[PDB]
RNA sequence: AGACAACCUGGCGAACUGAAACAUCUUAGUAGCCAGAGGAAAAGAAAGCAAAAGCGAUUCCCGUAGUAGCGGCGAGCGAA
RNA sequence: AUCCCGUGUGAAUCAGCAAGGACCACCUUGCAAGGCUAAAUACUCCUGGGUGACCGAUAGCGAAGUAGUACCGUGAGGGA
RNA sequence: CUGACCGCGUGCCUGUUGAAGAAUGAGCCGGCGACUCAUAGGCAGUGGCUUGGUUAAGGGAACCCACCGGAGCCGUAGCGA
RNA sequence: AACCCAGAGCUAGCUGGUUCUCCCCGAAAUGCGUUGAGGCGCAGCAGUUGACUGGACAUCUAGGGGUAAAGCACUGUUUCG
RNA sequence: GGCCAGUGAGACGAUGGGGGAUAAGCUUCAUCGUCGAGAGGGAAACAGCCCGGAUCACCAGCUAAGGCCCCUAAAUGACC
RNA sequence: CGGUAGGGGAGCGUUCCGUGUUAGGGAGAAACGCGUGCGUGAGCCGCGUUGGACGAAGCGGAAGCGAGAAUGUCGGCUUG
RNA sequence: UCGGAGAGAGGCUCGGUGAAAUAGACAUGUCUGUGAAGAUGCGGACUACCUGCACCUGGACAGAAAGACCCUAUGAAGCU
RNA sequence: UUCGCCCAUUAAAGCGGUACGUGAGCUGGGUUCAGAACGUCGUGAGACAGUUCGGUCCAUAUCCGGUGUGGGCGUUAGAG
């Protein structure tokens, strides 16, 4: 019983195309490309939601040391993190990064804290 | 003149060390001339190949002054540990075994 | 029914590619392979063996010349007292199914198991063990004859000359 | 007619089965050259020997018609 | 008298190939070519099988059987 | 062995002759050197019926239209 | 849907000790395009019978198929040329 | 050593190719033989299936040995006295 | 044991050596690691070096090797 | 619970056959195009200001059964 | 030496007609380093508005398929 | 031919690298291709890191790179 390929193909040709849309050039157009482009993007995708996770802790942190260098003429990142674990607060970067920016007045109060404890 | 020319490795050497178990007829050294000698209950062969006659424990000693001998003596195997590491192990896997493959039958449902 | 390898295609499935043949070279190629019994031209193993006894110079091979019973068999069979066991009973109750050769064949009846019946067996041949046993227990054995080997004239002369010689020696 | 596997000829004048199944042959080298064999080599030379295992796969492959059991 | 797809009979009759080379062997009395006749042809009415018991022209199928055998006793071939 | 042929020699008639796997004896079987004969079997250029887990215009015949055509080749031939 | 700017990111296949390779292959797109069938041998998985199992050709209300068809074949003794 | 057709789908231990998805396990590039060396047979090391088993990772003791070091008792070699 | 595969061109690194010129990213063996068939981090980039062996999600956290002037994450830290 | 050669398990799809002259279908089937739908994926399910007559699901069966590589191959269309 | 001028046919512009080899996709700098050991594509610096046209041929291991040379094949053929 | 030798000068007539720097810029030899001859080796077909005469390399510049020469746009209203 002879069988012709007919739709199995196209089909699956297109539903790849539909993702390769807005490639610029003959990555949207030909199929045999297309391929290569899906996969790739694919695989940068995969990578990336892992360097995501350093890249933003890269960020918080940076805008962390940033926001407390400005209290002490000796202060730090690192001398600052050191305290907020002595003196037993759970906070993670994200949140003191989002609240140096969002509410700069409490990170005023909290260096406050530690520093009259540590006092 | 032009070298290369070579001899396969013949197995010659010690089989069964001292304190080690020797059945009859096993062969405990073969050697190339006698670098050692017959000892007791040990026979020894056409090219100087010795061998045991007797199950027991394979003993080396001082020929004397310089030289050595070999012999074996029939040692005695009493003591089984009734309770010890190894037979609690080997006792486990016996166990475990057992109970493993009477609880595939034994499955409801 | 359990579903074929349809090697060559795609990977993810199963043999792909290759089709699990591996690189190249003979194993992997398209056509006949090489002869079953066949080592790399090092000489192959049945042929640096030598050939067996009798078969190797054209002595004919050995063949059954009975059908083998014992009596275990008898034993386990539904035979009363009194019936005939021959050849023919034996296919009637199946314990034996002869094939061609085995059809064109005697029997022969080989002592094995205690045998508990009074039976008469008819058969062209016996062990020594057999009618030890069957005459032990009671039962009639009925030797039957084989066909006779036909024989010149003149070899009946010398034959019977000896026993001719026998007669008058006792006699 | 179809075709039926044929049985490799050379192969079964050299192996044969014992009838608990296992495959056996005759020892290589008593032919000639015997007077410089020694008398106990010679006996050594005249027995027959279970095939060795590793080869039990070309032997069976070339004689498809010898009933043999690998003991499973 | 010529024409006529395949089948068939007769005549000539290869080689690549296999044998991990090759020469005996294999391919194969295959292809091809020539000639001939038919709807089939050919074979066929025991100077035959068999084995001490029997059969009763020829052809074809199943089986015996990949058995007996043949063979640089190799590759292989292979009955009744 | 049996079977059939080149060269050369060359028998016996039933009180014979041949075969029975060198050969000889014995027995068994058969009657060569004249012919002819149907069926069971092989095949598809085809004809008539039937069916199709066969194709559906890149498939199915090379050919669903000028198809062995157009075209190419001195020619055998290739060939949409 | 577009994309200011930052970060990460050495086409695919084949084949190799090893490739982004300046190693091979593909202009692009769509079709066609490859472990198939028959017959045996071995092994496994499933059934069927185990009053041992099974039929081959052949016959069949055309096929299939009921029902036949035990000739064969496999298993019941080995050792030995 | 012409052409055309056929044997012919010759033969190619050579090169190229061999198409759907997920899950589990997972090598080797070594030895021997080979008109063999870029091929193949067997072993070694995969997978899956059974039958036996009780180990492995540590700790300590016991064997035989003739390397590193060391030495001049032998075999060479060597300087001066 | 059964059934049934690939593999039989290896690379460098540490170490023991031979050949070579104690030349070679050379060559040939021996005992190991990694690559092969291994992604991640450190090594500017960088098969074989160091850390570590990737079921998967998270805009959570602690560390290894390695680092804390700016490009570029962290001390323009302390004391000799 | 990394993974090449490679082995094993579990699946998806294509055309056809059985159920079957089936359910459904000029109140719009196949196909073609779409999706804020569901799947580990192969894919499924839903939708159409296209299309104009066929044809699922389930439980089974069979293969000319899945393509991106063959300086493959045939058509179409570019680049220069 | 040591080039010069001129004439024709092209080259160049305009109108008409209009190919080809080539070609994974190309958003296609230089130096230096790295790397299968000679990189537009990886690293660090440096230089670079976008895009035509005429010219030039250093690169793209430029293009036109088996490398004639060397080796392999238990290949092929010719010759002795 | 790398090397080198000489003639006449000269301030001096440097040595190296750039794939012989440079063959899609040019041209000789060299890969001694097929013809022929000599010496020599080989019975021979033929051979030679011997000699000798004859003996076909193509190219419309895609991109980079370059020498020139324009347009667009920018240069914060537009221009000379
Ligand atoms: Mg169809
Ligand atoms: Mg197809
Ligand atoms: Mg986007
Ligand atoms: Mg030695
Ligand atoms: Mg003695
Ligand atoms: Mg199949
Ligand atoms: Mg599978
Ligand atoms: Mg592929
Ligand atoms: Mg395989
Ligand atoms: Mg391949
Ligand atoms: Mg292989
Ligand atoms: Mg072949
Ligand atoms: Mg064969
Ligand atoms: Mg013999
Ligand atoms: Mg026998
Ligand atoms: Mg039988
Ligand atoms: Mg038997
Ligand atoms: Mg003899
Ligand atoms: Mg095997
Ligand atoms: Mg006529
Ligand atoms: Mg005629
Ligand atoms: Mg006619
Ligand atoms: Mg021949
Ligand atoms: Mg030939
Ligand atoms: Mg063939
Ligand atoms: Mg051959
Ligand atoms: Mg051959
Ligand atoms: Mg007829
Ligand atoms: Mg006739
Ligand atoms: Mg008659
Ligand atoms: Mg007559
Ligand atoms: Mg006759
Ligand atoms: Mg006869
Ligand atoms: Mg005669
Ligand atoms: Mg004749
Ligand atoms: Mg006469
Ligand atoms: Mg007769
Ligand atoms: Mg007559
Ligand atoms: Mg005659
Ligand atoms: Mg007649
Ligand atoms: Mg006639
Ligand atoms: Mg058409
Ligand atoms: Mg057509
Ligand atoms: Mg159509
Ligand atoms: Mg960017
Ligand atoms: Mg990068
Ligand atoms: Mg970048
Ligand atoms: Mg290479
Ligand atoms: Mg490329
Ligand atoms: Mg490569
Ligand atoms: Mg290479
Ligand atoms: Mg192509
Ligand atoms: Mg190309
Ligand atoms: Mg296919
Ligand atoms: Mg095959
Ligand atoms: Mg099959
Ligand atoms: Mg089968
Ligand atoms: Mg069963
Ligand atoms: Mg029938
Ligand atoms: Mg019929
Ligand atoms: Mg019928
Ligand atoms: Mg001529
Ligand atoms: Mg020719
Ligand atoms: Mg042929
Ligand atoms: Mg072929
Ligand atoms: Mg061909
Ligand atoms: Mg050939
Ligand atoms: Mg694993
Ligand atoms: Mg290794
Ligand atoms: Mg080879
Ligand atoms: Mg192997
Ligand atoms: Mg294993
Ligand atoms: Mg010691
Ligand atoms: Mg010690
Ligand atoms: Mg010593
Ligand atoms: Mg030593
Ligand atoms: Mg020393
Ligand atoms: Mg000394
Ligand atoms: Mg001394
Ligand atoms: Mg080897
Ligand atoms: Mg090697
Ligand atoms: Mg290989
Ligand atoms: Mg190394
Ligand atoms: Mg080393
Ligand atoms: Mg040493
Ligand atoms: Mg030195
Ligand atoms: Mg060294
Ligand atoms: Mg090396
Ligand atoms: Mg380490
Ligand atoms: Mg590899
Ligand atoms: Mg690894
Ligand atoms: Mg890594
Ligand atoms: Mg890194
Ligand atoms: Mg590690
Ligand atoms: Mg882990
Ligand atoms: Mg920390
Ligand atoms: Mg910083
Ligand atoms: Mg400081
Ligand atoms: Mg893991
Ligand atoms: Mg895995
Ligand atoms: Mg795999
Ligand atoms: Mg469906
Ligand atoms: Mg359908
Ligand atoms: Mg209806
Ligand atoms: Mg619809
Ligand atoms: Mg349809
Ligand atoms: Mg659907
Ligand atoms: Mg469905
Ligand atoms: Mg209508
Ligand atoms: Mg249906
Ligand atoms: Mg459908
Ligand atoms: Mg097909
Ligand atoms: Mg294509
Ligand atoms: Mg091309
Ligand atoms: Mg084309
Ligand atoms: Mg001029
Ligand atoms: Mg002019
Ligand atoms: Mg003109
Ligand atoms: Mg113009
Ligand atoms: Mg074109
Ligand atoms: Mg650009
Ligand atoms: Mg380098
Ligand atoms: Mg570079
Ligand atoms: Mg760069
Ligand atoms: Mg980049
Ligand atoms: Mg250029
Ligand atoms: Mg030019
Ligand atoms: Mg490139
Ligand atoms: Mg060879
Ligand atoms: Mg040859
Ligand atoms: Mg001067
Ligand atoms: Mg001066
Ligand atoms: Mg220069
Ligand atoms: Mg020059
Ligand atoms: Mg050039
Ligand atoms: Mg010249
Ligand atoms: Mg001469
Ligand atoms: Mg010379
Ligand atoms: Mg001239
Ligand atoms: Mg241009
Ligand atoms: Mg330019
Ligand atoms: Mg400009
Ligand atoms: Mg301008
Ligand atoms: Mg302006
Ligand atoms: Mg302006």
């Amino acid at each position: 019983t002879r069988v012709k390929r007919g739709y199995i193909a196209r089909r699956r040709r297109k539903k790849i195309r539909f993702f390769a849309s807005s490639f610029r050039g003959a990555h949207s157009r030909l199929t045999r490309t297309i391929a290569q482009q899906k996969i790739r993007a694919l695989v940068s995708a995969h990578r990336d939601r892992d360097r995501q996770k350093r890249d933003f802790r890269r960020l918080w942190i940076t805008r962390i040391n940033a926001a407390i260098r400005e209290r002490g003429v000796y202060y730090n990142y690192s001398k600052f993190i050191h305290d907020l674990y002595k003196r037993q607060l759970l906070l993670n970067r994200k949140i003191l990064a989002q609240i140096a920016i969002l509410n700069p007045n409490c990170i005023y109060m909290i260096y406050n804290e530690i520093i009259k404890k540590e006092d | 003149t032009k070298n290369g020319r070579d001899s396969k490795g013949q197995r010659l050497g010690v089989k069964i060390y001292g304190d080690q178990v020797a059945k009859p007829g096993a062969i405990i050294i073969r050697q190339r001339g006698t670098k050692f000698h017959p000892g007791k209950n040990v026979g020894i062969g056409k090219d100087h190949t010795i061998f045991a006659l007797i199950d027991g424990l394979v003993k080396f000693e001082k020929y004397g002054p310089d030289k050595k001998k070999v012999s074996v003596y029939p040692r005695e195997i009493q003591p089984e540990n009734p309770n010890s590491y190894r037979a609690r192990k080997r006792e486990n896997f016996r166990l475990q075994r057992e109970k493993k493959k009477a609880r595939r039958e034994g499955y409801s449902f | 029914r359990k579903k074929g390898k349809r090697k060559g295609r795609g990977h993810a499935a199963g043999q792909g590619g290759s089709c699990g043949f591996g690189m190249r070279g003979q194993k992997s190629r398209s056509g006949p392979g090489i002869m079953r019994g066949f080592e790399g031209g090092q000489m192959p193993l049945y042929r640096r063996i030598p050939k067996l006894r009798g078969i190797a110079g054209g002595m004919r091979a050995g063949l059954p010349k009975y059908v083998p019973i014992n009596l275990r068999d008898i034993e386990v069979a539904g035979f009363k007292e009194g019936e005939e066991v021959s050849l023919e009973s034996l296919k009637a109750k199946g314990i034996i199914n002869p094939s061609g050769r085995e059809r064109r064949l005697p029997l022969k009846i080989l002592g094995e198991g205690e045998l508990s019946t009074k039976l008469q067996i008819k058969a062209r041949a016996f062990s020594g063990s057999a009618k030890e046993k069957l005459e032990a227990a009671g039962c009639s054995v009925t030797v039957l004859p084989g066909r006779k080997k036909y024989i010149k004239e003149s070899v009946r002369k010398n034959l019977a000359r000896a026993d001719e010689y026998f007669a008058k020696k006792r006699a | 007619k179809g075709y039926k596997m044929k049985t490799h000829k050379a192969s079964a004048k050299r192996f044969r089965v014992t009838g608990k199944g296992k495959i056996v042959r005759r020892r290589a080298g008593k032919q000639h050259l015997l007077a410089k064999k020694n008398t106990k080599r010679k006996n050594r030379l005249s027995k027959l020997i279970q095939v060795d295992r590793s080869d039990y796969d070309n032997v069976i492959g070339a004689l498809p018609y010898l009933k043999v059991n690998r003991k499973v």
